[PDB]
RNA sequence: GACAAUGGUAGGAGAGCGUUCUAAGGGCGUUGAAGCAUGAUCGUAAGGACAUGUGGAGCGCUUAGAAGUGAGAAUGCCGGUG
RNA sequence: UAACUUGGGAGUCAGAACAUGGGUGAUAAGGUCCGUGUUCGAAAGGGAAACAGCCCAGACCACCAGCUAAGGUCCCAAAAU
RNA sequence: ACCGAUAGUGAACCAGUACCGUGAGGGAAAGGUGAAAAGCACCCCGGAAGGGGAGUGAAAUAGAACCUGAAACCGUGUGCUUACAAGUAGUCAGAGCCCGUUAAUGGGUGAUGGCGUGCCUUUUGUAGAAUGAACCGGCGAGUUACGAUUUGAUGCAAGGUU
């Protein structure tokens, strides 16, 4: 009816960043983090259609968890078969596949709508290196908020 | 009722898998049966004796006090002729509804003027309420226009 | 054992869709002006 | 040039030179109507204010005050027997701006 | 005097099945079924008539949050700010300034802090 | 008094509603009887007193 | 040009050689026949007279060539249905719907 | 210009459109009537129009009467088609 | 801002949950039975994850306008890491 | 101010007939070429039925299932759109591509987001796993006579009335 902006595909940009996995606990980290990828601190912000921008997560094994839930925090899962809970990963579960530990931690922050698995795709964690995407030209963000 | 038939039950009752239908002349079949109907009757209904004549002064009265009226002298011709009496209507002007009265017969008045389409040749004692004002314009002798207000006051 | 729902006129037409017939082989003999089921041999070929 | 303006209770923003609808305002069409309420008149160099700035929005001439489109209302109740139904359509007044007055 | 009903109804029920185009299937080509949605259809329009009053001063809301702390200034200082600093001023403008032209709300949003 | 423009008596005429033609008339479905009980049956009605 | 013949009463069933008339549209007329010999099907003849009789109105009415035509459009639509009946269990029948089709295809040069 | 009031079942109270026929007045109709299909139009509702096709002969409009007057449900009735 | 007298037209006589004073029951029930209030029935919205009966509040219709109630302010999801 | 073929008699049509019953007795459906038969000579594919031309006719898109031909429903190429998706089927935002109107804040299609459990009866209460409807047409439920009491109307007035 009136005016208000409502940008569009070919008129958007999407740029890059770097997150260090530093000492925060995880929450502090995969909150921010699902903001940037919705784009919701860019004022271009139309909600109809994909807005955001992607991240790199680089080192992710300086994550911590304060208090004694380094063994409790059991995760879960069910293969539709009978019995078929698996509750053998503990949240100890960085000494292996750790890049699933924070990835499950952003797609519960993002919507489950047809789009917000789309835009969830747009997520990289990586093991402790730095990343193999040089050759897009990533900036540094690090302080989340 | 009246209707041919009826008197079978057709289905059951408990088991067929059908409605609860009684006769095969129920109304909500396609044969007859009609609930409403139009019963003969009659149409008539009757003012008080003085209502009944207050009309009929109003009728004509609405011809004299505003807009039309003719009173003319008497006028006799024995053979009929339709052609001696279009001729008149139109000396003294009528448009197509117009109103003869004689004072009590016509042998010719009332057997003239019979074929013309917007005539009514009325004896005075037969003036009823809707040709009078049916038409625009009253034609009457002058024996009779001086015993309508000896019969109606 | 019954239908508990009249299906629609689209899992009627999608239903059907692997319900075709292909044309057989239809090699022509050399003089026939005909042409004849492949391995086959016709009335009125060269076949 | 670039400024923000109000009437109804609402606010417009102005892009000089364009056309604009409005709601029903009370002079008639083809004549010469001005606002005056101007809560900021910006441009090349801004100048924002107080309840008003104190700066005339020029007068936009009129055209067209016909009727919107029709909308339809229809609501019920749902299984005790209800309906409502009725028509509705909303007046407008375009008007082309075409000049500023900060 | 009988009378039937002779074309009080298809005259009739041909001005809702026009009214229902493009509904799926079987609902936009014959009448007892898709009177029923378009029936639901207006009940909706009276609902959801309330829900852009509702959503779009919740549209405004994130992209002038997400414009006012590349200022940092967080919404809720902001508005406060600003309504001492005596600015009448939407919310629709207050979006409509900070996304086509920041240098306008460069200095909008330091006027709300300087009141401050 | 002519007859192609007679105008009625002034508040005499009134037309008599049917009943039980559309819920949007005040009478509708249930026609002024209720929902169930003695009245609201075909030709019932309870002597009077 | 375009020439075309129909048959108007057949007495096979529509959806029944709505499959064997849906498999030789926008195809070479010449070789049309063929197709129509080398099946097996219920009505692979009465289509097959049809298309022969559709040919031969493209030579004495519209002298049209008969080097090689080409079919743009074929179908069949619904005919005038036969309803009869056949007494199964327990007293109660059961409909038999013998039905009818019209059947119609198009020949053409395809260019005007 | 004010000033207040307007959720709503059973149910009570007003104002209304449309269908068939008659009475009166006034019209349109082979240079194409009633129905039928299509359309982005008009009225606050029921509804009213106007062009364009198909249609081959009888219809509207104002006033006023009389009623076999309005359809989505009755394991409704009948005829069609899945 | 109602009240009462008269005269036409009815409908209801299957209620329910909360908050409190009580009997019965076992200081058992979404139990039953009385008092007394509210709401639903006959009331759509906002909160209580969804949820007739609890918490705010009563919809004549339009608009891409502002304040506020009950509940909230890291993300899904408007607002204080 | 009675009906115009589901109405009117059951029966407009070689009706109490087909048809069902051992019997007494039940008891249907089914109207319309045109002004006139002028009812398609002849040519062609096919065994024929049908069909394309020609021809009569104002009209055969009026061909003897015959005026008008609506809906369910089964079909034909098409402009937009669909194979990582959770759905009482819409509504409100809104991109892209195609078309141009009873010229108006234009029509069709819809990648993606909010919002959301059909209808009627019955109930203290229903999306309800309570009932009812396969769908589309047509038919199908406060009527009339006679009275009694009430307001509204209109004559006349200590009188009114057949
Ligand atoms: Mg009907
Ligand atoms: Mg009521
Ligand atoms: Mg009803
Ligand atoms: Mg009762
Ligand atoms: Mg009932
Ligand atoms: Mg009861
Ligand atoms: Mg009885
Ligand atoms: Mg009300
Ligand atoms: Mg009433
Ligand atoms: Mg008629
Ligand atoms: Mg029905
Ligand atoms: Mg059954
Ligand atoms: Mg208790
Ligand atoms: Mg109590
Ligand atoms: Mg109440
Ligand atoms: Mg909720
Ligand atoms: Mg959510
Ligand atoms: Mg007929
Ligand atoms: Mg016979
Ligand atoms: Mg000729
Ligand atoms: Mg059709
Ligand atoms: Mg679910
Ligand atoms: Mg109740
Ligand atoms: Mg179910
Ligand atoms: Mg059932």
């Amino acid at each position: 009816m009136r005016q208000t902006f409502m940008a569009n595909e070919s008129n958007i940009e999407r740029k890059w960043y770097v997150i260090d996995a530093e000492g925060q606990t995880l929450g502090r980290l995969s909150s921010e983090v699902a903001s940037i990828l919705r784009g919701k601190n860019k004022v271009t912000y139309t909600p109809h259609v994909d807005t955001g921008d992607y991240v790199i997560v680089i080192n992710a094994s300086k994550i911590e968890f304060t208090g004694n839930k380094e063994t409790d925090k059991v995760y879960y899962r069910h293969s539709n078969h009978p019995g078929g809970i698996k509750s053998i990963t503990a949240g100890e579960l960085r000494r292996t596949n750790p890049e699933r530990l924070i990835e499950n931690s952003i797609k519960g922050m993002l919507p489950s709508t047809r789009l917000g698995e789309k835009q969830g795709k747009k997520l990289f964690v990586y093991g402790g290196a730095e990343h193999p995407h040089a050759a897009q030209q990533p900036e540094n963000y690090e302080l989340r908020g | 009722s009246a209707v041919s038939g009826g008197g079978r039950k057709p289905w059951k009752q408990k088991g067929t898998g059908r409605a609860r239908q009684g006769t095969i002349r129920a109304p909500q079949w396609r044969g007859g049966g009609i609930v409403f109907g139009p019963t003969p009757r009659s149409y008539a209904y009757k003012m008080p004796k003085k209502m009944r004549r207050l009309a009929l002064r109003s009728a004509l009265s609405f011809k004299a006090q505003e807009n039309g009226l003719t009173v003319v002298d008497a006028f006799n011709f024995e053979a009929p002729k339709t052609k001696e009496f279009k001729n008149v209507l139109s000396t003294l002007e009528q448009p197509k509804k117009v109103l003869v009265v004689t004072e009590n017969e016509d042998v010719n008045v009332e057997l003239s003027a019979r074929n013309i389409p917007g005539v009514q040749v009325t004896t005075a004692q037969g003036l009823n309420v809707l040709d009078i004002t049916n038409a625009d314009s009253l034609v009457i002798t002058e024996a009779a226009a001086k015993k309508v207000e000896e019969v109606l006051g | 054992a019954v239908p508990k729902r009249r299906t629609s006129k689209t899992r009627k037409n999608k239903r059907r869709t692997h319900f075709k017939i292909s044309v057989p082989g239809m090699t022509e003999c050399p003089n026939c002006g005909e042409y004849k089921l492949s391995h086959r041999v016709c009335k009125n070929c060269g076949s | 040039m670039f400024a923000i303006i109000e009437t109804g209770g609402k606010q417009i923003k102005v892009e000089e030179g364009q056309e604009i609808f409005v709601e029903k305002l009370d002079v008639n069409e083809g004549d010469t109507f001005t606002f005056d309420k101007v809560l900021f008149v910006g441009g090349d160099s801004v100048k924002v204010g107080a309840p008003t700035v104190e700066g005339a929005t020029v007068t936009a001439t009129v055209n067209k005050q016909g009727r919107g489109k029709k909308i339809t209302v229809f609501t019920y109740k749902r299984r005790k027997n209800s309906k409502r139904k009725k028509g509705h359509r909303q007046p407008y007044t375009k008007l082309t701006i075409d000049k500023i007055n900060a | 005097p009988r009378v039937k009903g002779g074309t009080v109804t298809r005259a009739r029920r041909k001005k809702t099945i026009k009214l229902a185009k493009g509904y799926f299937g079987s609902k936009h080509t014959l009448y007892k079924v898709a009177k029923q949605q378009v029936m639901k259809s207006g009940q909706y329009a009276f609902r959801d008539r309330r829900q852009r009053k509702r959503d779009f001063r919740k549209l405004w809301i994130t992209r002038i949050n997400a414009a006012a702390r590349q200022h940092e200034m967080s919404y809720s200082r902001l508005m406060n700010g600003l309504k001492k600093a005596g600015i009448d001023i939407n919310r629709k403008m207050l979006s409509e300034i900070a996304i086509s032209d920041e240098k306008a709300f460069a200095q909008l949003v330091t006027k709300a802090k300087d009141a401050l | 008094m002519k007859l192609h423009e007679l105008k009625p008596a002034e508040g005499s005429r009134k037309e008599r509603n049917r009943v039980g033609r559309g819920v949007a008339t005040g009478n509708g479905k249930t026609s002024g009887r209720g929902h169930k009980g003695q009245k609201a049956r075909s030709g019932g009605g309870v002597r009077p007193g | 040009m375009e020439a075309k013949a129909v048959a108007r009463t057949i007495r096979i069933a529509p959806r029944k050689v709505r499959l064997v008339l849906d498999l030789i549209r926008g195809k070479n007329a010449a070789e049309a026949i063929a197709i129509l010999k080398l099946t097996n099907k219920a009505s692979s003849p009465v289509i097959e007279k049809v298309l022969m009789s559709a040919l031969a109105n493209a030579e004495h009415n519209y002298d049209m060539n008969t080097d090689e035509l080409v079919v743009k459009e074929a179908y069949a639509n619904e005919g005038p249905t036969l309803k009869r009946f056949r007494p199964r269990a327990q007293g109660r029948a059961s409909a038999i719907n013998k039905r009818t089709s019209h059947i119609t295809i198009v020949v053409s040069d395809g260019k005007e």
